[PDB]
RNA sequence: UAAAGUUGCUGCAGUUAAAAAGCUCGUAGUUGGAUCUCUCUCGGCCGAAGCGUUUACUUUGAAAAAA
């Protein structure tokens, strides 16, 4: 069945990217969806989404500024510690430069950069870049 | 492209796709950059000016871009609507 | 057309294409043509809608007229039904024809005695004319097809959705993409019709004349 | 009529118990009004001038009170010139528990004391004779949330109107911002 | 996918959007609620019940309209079947394909069905255990199955 | 096709789709008073019901189960709702 | 020991190179959909002021031989 359906939107999100479409429907949509795609958006990588209201469970429709060279998932969530993050964003980003680690944290979905400005670890949801 | 002190580093800087915001590689030979003849609203002749559309060749050997510079020229009002 | 009322099509217009049979598709529909078809009939064939139809052909005379050397466009046709058309649009416009065989190879190899370096590329139907379209994607070289209902539109940048089986369709469609660069350029007016009749670009099936002389 | 739990009834309170009364007094709905009453009243101010009366009833009541609902809001209208008025109901929004929790707090928040249960019936009764459709939510690259409410079509006369109103009383009670559309066919 | 069976089919209902009671409804809330009473002392189970209702009643959603579903306005009212419809009609089943399987014995895809319906019933029976609808004692025995049913 | 509006669909396109598969699910069904030639009242009848309805006021049927819609009696005129 | 991503958690393979059980059920194991923003000492600024169901996690602070 479907388990982390963060990853399914990742790759599906990945997928249409690849595809060159400009738009991706995500279904179901979760909380930890929506705040990841938050965390996307707030460093431009795909732009303005919408969520559909079923009365069920969300849908989302992301528009796609062909930014996106990879958005992935990591599971099982990891826990991290502040020294060890640096560790996962070598492995995980292709460069020092560009490209975003997502932790789930005691102070909200963020990314790795944002995590150490707030001396924080959590667990690892994913990778953006 | 930039460094600390802020001069551009990069030898230049590519093209990227109007379809898929994509870099065209230097060896993308499938690609192309149409010119489209802007027009005088009274007159209806050429008046010197285009725009200018790069499509990569990824998107021309899925026959998108018909279609892509289809888009494209519906938003810069090239092309009426219906 | 842009929306101007200069560039919108005329009734005289409309009454050429359906003459022609140009809004007459064929059975099948490309997943890639459904954009530029209305409806289709009981009798299973695709109607063009000839809105679309105008706005690609003036699509691509813009794309054409941006050019300024005119035999940097090549015109290709290898059915001899856009034959005379291909070759009365080079006439008109200024544009380098290729009519019959095209040579592989005429576009990357450049031992060759047929050379050319076009920086646009006009075929009458990209199934027939797939050779010259096949090697557009080795030169950046930039196509503009008459597409039917059922025509693949890979290597297609500007179509023109439109009957390209028939003479009578293919050769009017040529004549107004010649009456339509002209005007864009401004040779020839747009306030009086041109002096030369479609009947100029039509193959004629020599057949046919034969018979009726 | 008003029973405030505060027991500080204002002078818009006091007026509109006091018209609620005399309507009451004169009409052909007095049946219905004798057991009704409501909690509070507020006047709000929608946008540019116009301003709106909005109306807290009773949880329980609601419904009833949703039964003479446009009749009533017409003569309270009529009474109050260019006001438009909203008839939204009094829900209780409890704070999500953490850590810290109480004797009273011991027993589980119940889903409809939830602040998002609570806002969708407030939304869901800010509009009330016209059904909520649809809804979008669109996220700006700013971070900010927009709700686009999309409301029966065979209903739009009499509610297009009160759009900008209900986005005011929305965005004064609920604290987001929200559009009333209607969809292109239902 | 089927849990027993390789089809994955997607074949369902789709509840529509509002949950509002709908306009050509009249009956109030108490009058379907007799209703619901009135079919169950005809011994129909809760889907069939809602089936009624809905085919014949214009009931589109019993929930919508009473606030409750079937089953809990059955249980408030005291007269819901002792065991979960689910299970009874799975234990029904099972002694079916038993009795079938006494005189037939070389049928030996019965036998296989026979293992797939009750591993179902065990399945169901741990969960409606797990949530205190069945006692912890009660156990289904595949040779006194029919006192059940 | 690549930019496919997949928040705004057609309303035949939505009509075409699936009815779990539309962008918010919808049934396909519907409910419809039937009005008989002898009765005095309306009795509401699923478009896909499985029960055999019989006359609100007397012996008649009205519809027969079927593997998707119900068939109607031929008699009895039926009128949909919303 | 690295080279060995030829033990692969990072990080390998299983159509034909070595390889998916003949096929199902099934317990343990593993993994599991959306959803919930006072202070029973009170004295004319100070303290008897609460792991406040809990845990995992994370960030602390203690304590933790030397070499």
């Amino acid at each position: 069945v479907r388990m982390n359906v963060l990853a399914d939107a990742l790759k599906s999100i990945n997928n249409a990217e690849k595809r060159g479409k400009r738009q991706v429907l995500i279904r179901p949509c979760s909380k930890v969806i929506v705040r990841f795609l938050t965390v996307m958006m707030k460093h431009g990588y795909i732009g303005e989404f919408e969520i559909i209201d079923d009365h069920r469970a969300g849908k989302i429709v992301v528009n796609l500024t062909g930014r996106l060279n990879k958005c992935g998932v990591i599971s099982p969530r990891f826990d991290v510690q502040l020294k060890d993050l640096e560790k996962w964003q070598n492995n995980l980003l292709p460069s020092r430069q560009f490209g975003f680690i997502v932790l789930t944290t005691s102070a909200g979905i963020m990314d790795h950069e944002e995590a150490r400005r707030k001396h924080t670890g959590g667990k690892i949801l994913g990778f953006f870049f | 492209m930039q460094n600390d002190a802020g001069e551009f580093v990069d030898l230049y800087v590519p093209r990227k796709c109007s379809a898929s915001n994509r870099i065209i590689g230097a060896k993308d030979h499938a690609s192309i950059q149409m010119n489209v003849a802007e027009v005088d609203k009274v007159t209806g002749r050429f008046n010197g000016q285009f725009k200018t559309y790069a499509i990569c060749g990824a998107i021309r050997r899925m026959g998108e871009s018909d279609d892509s510079i289809l888009r494209l020229a519906k938003a810069d009002g090239i092309v009426s609507k219906n | 057309s842009g929306a101007l009322d200069v560039l919108q099509m005329k009734e005289e217009d409309v009454l050429k294409f359906l003459a022609a049979g140009t809004h007459l598709g064929g059975t099948n529909l490309d997943f890639q043509m459904e954009q530029y078809i209305y409806k289709r009939k009981s009798d299973g064939i695709y109607i063009i809608n000839l809105k679309r139809t105008w706005e690609k052909l003036l699509l691509a005379a813009r794309a054409i007229v941006a050019i300024e050397n005119p035999a940097d466009v090549s015109v290709i046709s290898s059915r001899n039904t856009g034959q005379r058309a291909v070759l009365k649009f080079a006439a008109a416009t200024g544009a380098t024809p290729i009519a019959g065989r095209f040579t592989p190879g005429t576009f990357t190899n450049q031992i060759q005695a047929a050379f050319r370096e076009p920086r646009l590329l006009v075929v009458t139907d990209p199934r027939a004319d797939h050779q010259p379209l096949t090697e557009a994607s080795y030169v950046n070289l930039p196509t503009i097809a008459l597409c039917n209902t059922d025509s693949p539109l890979r290597y297609v940048d500007i179509a023109i959705p439109c009957n390209n089986k028939g003479a009578h369709s293919v050769g009017l469609m040529w004549w107004m993409l010649a009456r339509e660069v002209l005007r864009m350029r401004g040779t020839i007016s747009r306030e009086h019709p041109w002096e030369v009749m479609p009947d100029l670009y039509f193959y004629r099936d020599p057949e046919e004349i034969e018979k009726e002389e | 009529i008003v029973k405030p739990n505060g027991e500080k009834p204002d002078e818009f309170e006091s007026g509109i118990s006091q018209a609620l009364l005399e309507l009451e007094m004169n009409s052909d709905l007095k049946a219905q009004l004798r057991e009704l009453n409501i909690t509070a009243a507020k006047e709000i101010e929608v946008g540019g001038g116009r301003k709106a009366i909005i109306i807290f009833v009773p949880v329980p009541q609601l419904k009833s009170f949703q039964k003479i609902q446009v009749r009533l809001v017409r003569e309270l209208e009529k009474k109050f010139s260019g006001k438009h008025v909203v008839f939204i109901a009094q829900r209780r929004i409890l704070p999500k528990p953490t850590r810290k929790s109480r004797t009273k707090n011991k027993q589980k928040r119940p889903r409809s004391r939830t602040l998002t249960a609570v806002h969708d019936a407030i939304l869901e009764d800010l509009v009330f004779p016209s059904e909520i459709v649809g809804k979008r939510i669109r996220v700006k690259l700013d971070g900010s949330r927009l709700i686009k409410v999309h409301l029966d079509k065979a209903q739009q006369n009499n509610v297009e109107h009160k759009v900008e109103t209900f986005s005011g009383v929305y965005k004064k009670l609920t604290g987001k911002d929200v559009n009333f559309e209607f969809p292109e066919f239902q | 996918g089927r849990m027993h069976a390789p089809g994955k089919g997607l074949s369902q209902s789709a509840l529509p959007y509002r949950r509002s009671v709908p306009t050509w409804l009249k009956l109030t809330s108490d009058d379907v609620k007799e209703q619901i009473y009135k079919l169950a002392k005809k011994g129909l189970t809760p889907s069939q019940i809602g089936v009624i209702l809905r085919d014949s009643h214009g009931v589109a959603q019993v929930r919508f309209v009473t606030g409750n579903k079937i089953l809990r306005i059955l249980k408030s009212k005291g007269l819901a079947p002792d065991l979960p419809e689910d299970l009874y009609h799975l234990i029904k089943k099972a002694v079916a394909v038993r009795k079938h399987l006494e005189r037939n014995r070389k049928d030996k895809d019965a036998k296989f069905r026979l293992i797939l319906i009750e591993s179902r019933i065990h399945r169901l029976a741990r969960y409606y255990k797990t949530k205190r609808v069945l006692p912890p004692n009660w156990k289904y025995e595949s040779s006194t199955a029919s006192a059940l049913v | 096709p690549l930019a496919k509006d997949l928040l705004h669909p057609s309303p035949e396109e939505e009509k075409r789709k699936h009815k779990k598969k539309r962008l918010v699910q919808s049934p396909n069904s519907y409910f419809m008073d039937v009005k008989c030639p002898g009765c005095y009242k309306i009795t509401t009848v699923f478009s896909h019901a499985q029960t055999v309805v019989l006359c609100v006021g007397c012996s008649t049927v009205l519809c027969q189960p079927t593997g998707g819609k119900a068939r109607l009696t031929e008699g009895c005129s039926f009128r949909r709702k919303q």
